[PDB]
């Protein structure tokens, strides 16, 4: 009890140094961020262009669109496997086990290939987000003004480490209370007390979506309009829903680690038969970005299409199967990327689809599938990364829709709580697990 | 918040006629817009509603293009197309704006309503007449005047007193059909010292055949 | 569709009774609503999801009722609330109205008042003559006009149209139109309108003549 | 240990479905109480100005029986807890935090009663107190309750239901289901260990609390602020300068609340007659305030909306914020029932206003709108003094929904937490329950 | 995105105009709306901005009451009231919508604006005289043909050739104001072989005066 | 309030041609915004935070600048390019504009096409004389006319106009008219227009005799 007592009375009192430091991490961060979110847009532009001088021949430019995106999923696949293997895949696991103080924070290394290396697999138009490389080369920029100012201690190694994380999200899609969320509720040590400093990460996160808005502002990532509301009487389908993506949920994690073993034979870890694997998953990737856009790229674009209501129920459930596909293909094939902002487009997907038959079977809730689709949106992220409430959060940031807070949160935790009693598991975790394990194995 | 919902009035058999209701005093959009019906004596029966993007619209188990509901929420009216008009389709047609408490959906707010009269006739302007007391009227302490408004069709006309604002004391009585035309006659008690020193004047209206007529009620010459 | 079935089609209540209309349904419904609709005006959301006061609804109203069977309640009616209730479902779609049920005020004898008019001249100038003749604010609403043309009887070309029930007094009014062609008219003198009501044995007669 | 973490992680998320269903009726129980307590609150504020009415005529009669009635409220308030449950004083926001590190009782048999009803008094008598501290408190007791009727055993059980139904009871005081779960993972849990709390067994307590409340408070915010405008870039640094106001007056006010309890404390020495009788008189002087002049009394949210609007002049606002200041401090120091919480949301409103209003004036380029800033502000102060920002933020957010403010609204609080924290201030929940964990020892 | 601004015209000095400014394709709210204008052949300035609740209303440095910036977000008209108007008040107004990149406010979107003419000489119709070459012309490859525009007011007028079917080789000169009345000529070039084989009509209006005017060039005899 | 001078107040340049304008504060400004106006249309937003483009300007469009000195450059001056641009501050209230710089096409010489009318018969039908003399499609502008009646010079009831430069060949067009009284006009025979363009050492006249 004493302690205690001394402890409240010295509550909430971090170092100036840590302060000042999470600020310049955030900073550095965020221009990061904006740097890769702008390298990939240019590439995306590039990629473009080239079709539009070999627009003519449907077959020659096929193969443009192909090439092109291998030739830069290898170089993306190359940069990983030769240079940072670490940096490979979300990069969410390896930043978590740093908190955790399991796994090295190699930065001089992973920034130059999480960066460049996601430069080559985004800009080419595969199914990954932005989050892993911006949470991870987050979390190495963390580390580097750490090593650089050579800051002593744990607090300052655990804060900094997850300010650059949390800052990294942040940047990635605009939600600076996502970020701060995601730290305190998924990607900070899950089982022992931390010297994480919040207030320090919020500076942090502050100072990279300020610096993601110097650059971004007037154009939002998602912009979905006003929503209707949702009566108290249509709750229950937002809890079916999410009794769905919960069901779900585990199984799309079987799916992902179990493409990742797949995947792995394809190769046997040898980085020629990787590099061409992943330029062959790369350039398949730039073809649907041409013959059918919905299911190749990072997802951002059909988001705010699916919510209309602008798909048929056809179109949705082709969307959704063939982009379970690219999303595995290209996130288990251990590709830099993440795999958080595509498990945001099939959520998203997902939610329309139980909407319209929602729509069809209740007309007298006058429902909007748009809310299921916002109510799914986070759901996949609730049941398959079992981050609900940072879920949820990042959801009500790009959507703005508050008044489905309810049934967002209904879904979310329907998700959660089926994916935990179908035996899923934190794909972040798992992913560490096995990293851990194949470790002292 | 007000629902002035128009265009109403004659319509021949078979034809066809476009309703319309201006809203005003609320956000049009994020409301879902809906037609109720009632015919003379009868109850309500609700004929559609239109979300707020026209993304859905449902009808009562009606036909073909029976019913037409549309909206424009750029002029924030909704509107309602009515087709092969039959005598069916004649009756007071009310807006209304749509919401609910737990989700069971009502209509929240319901406009004035226009009245659809499927019928051959023509539309004919009412003349209206002034009831003075006769030059033998024991002028006690109330005097009761009132004025004929007679040979009009279709419904509906209104008939206020001093443009409404001698409420008091005014009795407008149900229209009587004879010969296709309608008549009826308004009676308005006013002190016997406002009248004839003051001047007490009948307005009638009649959208229909977009007449406004305001009849002054004079002592007998 | 669900059908819904007003009980009391029409029901009369002395002011301070408690009064009960129920709302049958053909299937199973949930939070009905309830609509007070007075003569001359558009129907008014009363109560909505079953038992909630709209706003500005006085607390004499509650409503009530589940499954098949709802009821809308006024503990201790006022004269104010003469008008038609229609109760509404949308639990089921699509929504359907109850046939509505009219209430009517019971309250103490009012004698009409009445007052004879004769023919316009405007509409004398046009061939027409009627001859107007109101009776005002009287109770019950059971009333006999009755027309006489010199002393003669007359029943052809009357014509008569009774408001609805006052929503603050509670009294009728009536209105007879003796409608003549304007040779018919001037062929006559004196003008009667006689009304009989329950007020008074001897009926009330207002008359003019032309002369 | 990595092999201990391997095992973990692999058995991450896994909590008993005991525990879940029972933050449901948790949950379910906390949201129809703070119901019923809103109510009760809502009913004696009528019945109170519905006999300022019968006297409206007679104004030295009416002045009075304002006064009088909440005086009797208070008092009856401030009764039922020195007599039956002392702890059931003041907030009890930091009492629950105390229960979470097990240092504190959770006497739900003697508090439930007392800081319902106690709290029906002073918060029916129209004095300066907020609903989160009865609801949190209440909450927390309605958790430690089902946890004792259906012996669930166990740390995390007893955390967790207790941390949900203190979640659940912060959720249903505001209708903001994320500001109770972020103010039980930011604030209400042990600050200084691992604790078996499950976030997913809050959550649903949360949820269920929400949902109680929607069910009997649909179609009317708490505080309906309409749309505000924008903040542009340009316009952000100003809100830092709010932040740095809000944060050396963060621990000034909080040091006020902590002198006041002192200071007050003289008046009665704890003397159960002389503390119910000088209550009674804070109360009436709140519901005499509640007649002449409503905004430095009550709770504060008929105010917000106001102030945001920009309906206030600067001269009212100074009044306003001063006069609540004061009347916050009494209706809280005091010992009376009731939290500080909401109080602070209207102090951070007024002084947010305010300092937009000069905003306006000297940066007309800027196209201002002293409302963004009062937004700024409102949840300022619950960072500057409590500490909480992140909760504060999210707060605010769910009360006044105007998600563009974020940048802005997150600076100030941020300014606040960094200037509140460089001036000595601390967490105003954690310096109380130190204070009653000190004068738990000291006596020994 | 439409800014359509109308009321402008010719005003007496001392006099006031009202100027409306009727805006479509966007939320009229959530936008501060703006006045500047253009005085003849010179630069811009600002005459004042009106944030979307009208609870903010600044002007340029002027006169206490010159201008009266209002707006009506139900009508999504912007106005602007100018009194005891001046010489200097003749201008083109223009309305624009004001935003923001860093913060830094511009004016987004302008309208064509309505030009102000603030003057005692009255309105006059033009009179329009052909200009055909003289019976002295060297009929070369091109035939240059014109016609006078003078004595009108105020602006402007606008000239065509055959229906602007003749749009080509058209110059219609800046008018020049002399003892209140305006005075312009247009020149149109056309092939020798065009006219006077071919009909080369010039056609005046002057919307001010009710005036539309064809002349009729033909050779000189 | 500051005062934002726009160097060049007119320039001309040759399409493709890196041409760049200056705006200078009286005070220290920020993020100057930049408004393109073309000859009879609405400004617009051309760049804005000092080198921001709007959507839909060319890229050869720049601008940078700071303090107390901005610019807006053009790399490759095309043809649409011809307009006056306006900067615009609001770093400081009230916001204030540029006096802004008219970009001219500049081109090849070209002499004068000079065309002289006798007055309209109708006009002298009216005691008005208009003697109308065109100077179309000449550049630079810069341009002198001379009247000669019977060859003596005339300067008096002499008028002149420009019109801006013209969209179709970069060139400006003049027209003076010679005003007189219908009287006046007749007592003379020869009218002469000279027009004197650096296109050549001798003047261009153009003439007629009332004979
Ligand atoms: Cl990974
Ligand atoms: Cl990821
Ligand atoms: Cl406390
Ligand atoms: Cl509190």
């Amino acid at each position: 009890r004493r302690q205690l007592i001394r402890q409240l009375l010295e509550r909430d009192k971090t170092p100036l140094a840590i302060l000042f430091m999470a600020a310049v991490v955030g900073t550095l961060v965020g221009l990061a961020a904006v740097a890769f979110d702008k390298g990939v847009a240019w590439l995306q532009n590039q990629r473009m262009g080239a079709l539009v001088h070999t627009a003519d021949n449907y077959p020659l430019l096929l193969t443009v669109a192909f090439l092109c995106s291998a030739v830069l999923a290898m170089f993306g696949y190359f940069l990983v496997r030769k240079y940072a293997p670490e940096a490979g895949g979300s990069g969410i696991p390896e930043i978590e086990g740093a908190l955790e103080d399991q796994r090295p924070v190699r930065w001089w290394r992973v920034l130059p290939v999480k960066f460049f290396g996601g430069l080559g697999t985004l800009g080419g138009g595969m199914v990954l987000g932005r989050e892993g490389p911006t949470v991870q080369i987050g979390g190495n920029i963390g580390r580097m003004v750490l090593d650089i100012f050579r800051l002593k201690g744990d607090e300052a190694r655990h804060t900094l480490l997850a300010t650059g994380a949390a800052a990294g999200l942040a940047a990635a899609f605009n939600a600076p209370l996502a970020g701060i969320l995601f730290i305190i509720e998924e990607m900070r040590p899950q089982f022992r007390y931390t010297l994480i400093s919040i207030k320090a990460v919020f500076i942090g996160v502050i100072m990279s979506t300020i610096m993601y808005r110097i650059f971004n502002h007037e154009v939002a990532l998602i912009d979905v309009g006003k929503l209707s509301d949702a009566p108290l009487n249509t709750l229950w389908l937002y809890l079916i829903l999410g009794i769905i993506f919960g069901i779900f949920g585990p199984i799309f994690n079987k799916w992902v680690l179990g493409m990742q073993d797949l995947l792995h034979r394809v190769h046997g870890g040898n980085i020629t038969k990787w590099v061409l694997m992943g330029g062959a998953i790369g350039g398949l990737c730039g073809l649907l970005g041409f013959v059918a856009p919905a299911t190749s790229g990072g997802g951002f674009n059909l988001i705010p299409i699916a919510t209309a209501g602008n798909f048929s129920m056809g179109m949705l459930v082709f969307i959704f199967v063939a982009r379970v596909i690219t999303t595995l293909l290209c996130f288990s094939s251990g590709a830099p990327g993440g795999i958080f902002a595509p498990m945001l487009a099939l959520g998203t997907v997902l939610g329309t689809a139980f909407g319209m038959v929602a729509v069809e079977l209740f007309p007298q809730y006058h429902l909007e599938a748009g809310t299921f689709a916002i109510a799914g949106m986070g759901a996949l992220l609730a049941a398959s990364i079992r981050a609900p409430l940072t879920g949820i959060i990042l959801v009500l940031e790009m959507t703005d829709n508050y008044q489905l807070i309810l049934p967002m949160i209904i879904t979310g935790l329907g998700a959660t709580l089926l994916a935990q009693f179908t035996g899923g598991k934190p794909l972040y975790s798992a992913i560490l697990a096995r990293t851990l394990a194949k470790q002292e194995a | 918040v007000r629902l002035l919902e128009s265009g109403g009035g004659l319509v021949q058999p078979g034809g066809s006629l476009k309703l319309s209701c201006a809203a005003s005093g609320f956000d049009y959009s994020r409301y879902w817009m809906s037609w109720v019906r009632q015919a003379p004596g009868k109850g309500l029966k609700w004929i559609g509603e239109i979300n707020p993007v026209s993304s859905t619209i449902n009808y009562t188990p009606s036909l073909k293009d029976k019913f037409i509901i549309s909206r424009d929420n750029a002029k924030d009216t909704l509107y309602l197309q009515i087709s092969k008009v039959r005598s069916e389709d004649t009756a007071l047609y009310y807006c209304a704006r749509l919401y609910y408490g737990y989700g069971y959906w009502y209509f929240d707010v319901w406009g004035a309503g226009t009245t659809v009269t499927v019928s051959s006739a023509k539309t004919t302007p009412p003349s209206v007449y002034p009831l003075a007391p006769g030059s033998a009227a024991a002028a006690a302490s109330m005097v009761t005047l009132g004025c004929l408004v007679k040979g009009y069709f279709p419904e509906p006309v209104t008939v206020t007193w001093n443009s409404g604002s001698l409420a008091a004391g005014v009795h407008t009585f149900p229209a009587v059909l004879q010969a296709a035309l309608y008549t009826l006659s308004s009676s308005v008690t006013v002190p016997s010292s406002s009248w004839p020193s003051e001047t007490v004047t009948c307005n009638v209206a009649h959208p229909a055949s977009s007449t406004k007529v305001d009849k002054k009620i004079v002592p007998r010459a | 569709d669900i059908v819904l079935t007003q009980s009391p089609a029409i029901m009369s209540a002395a002011p301070g009774d408690k009064v009960t209309m129920t709302c049958s349904a053909s299937s199973s419904v949930s939070y009905i609503h309830w609509y007070q609709q007075k003569s001359g005006t558009s129907p008014k959301r009363w109560i909505y999801d079953t038992s909630k006061l709209t706003s500005g609804v006085p607390v004499r109203f509650s409503g009530s009722g589940s499954g098949t069977s709802y009821s809308l309640t006024i503990n201790t009616m006022e004269a104010e609330d003469a008008a038609t209730y229609y109760c509404q479902q949308w639990s089921s779609h699509p929504q359907t109205f109850g046939g509505g049920t009219k209430l009517e005020i019971l309250r103490a004898d009012a004698a009409p008042t009445v007052s004879i008019f004769p023919p316009s001249s405007e509409q004398l100038t046009s061939g027409g003559a009627s001859v107007v003749c109101f009776l005002n604010n009287f109770y019950p609403k059971d009333i006999n006009v009755k027309w006489k043309i010199d002393g003669s009887e007359r029943q052809n070309g009357v014509l008569n149209s009774w408001t609805d029930q006052d929503s603050k007094d509670s009294t009728y009014s009536m209105s007879s139109t003796l409608t003549l062609t304007k040779d018919e008219y001037e062929r006559h003198n004196s003008y009667t309108c006689e009304a009989t009501h329950k007020t008074s044995t001897s009926p009330i007669v207002k008359s003019f003549n032309r002369a």
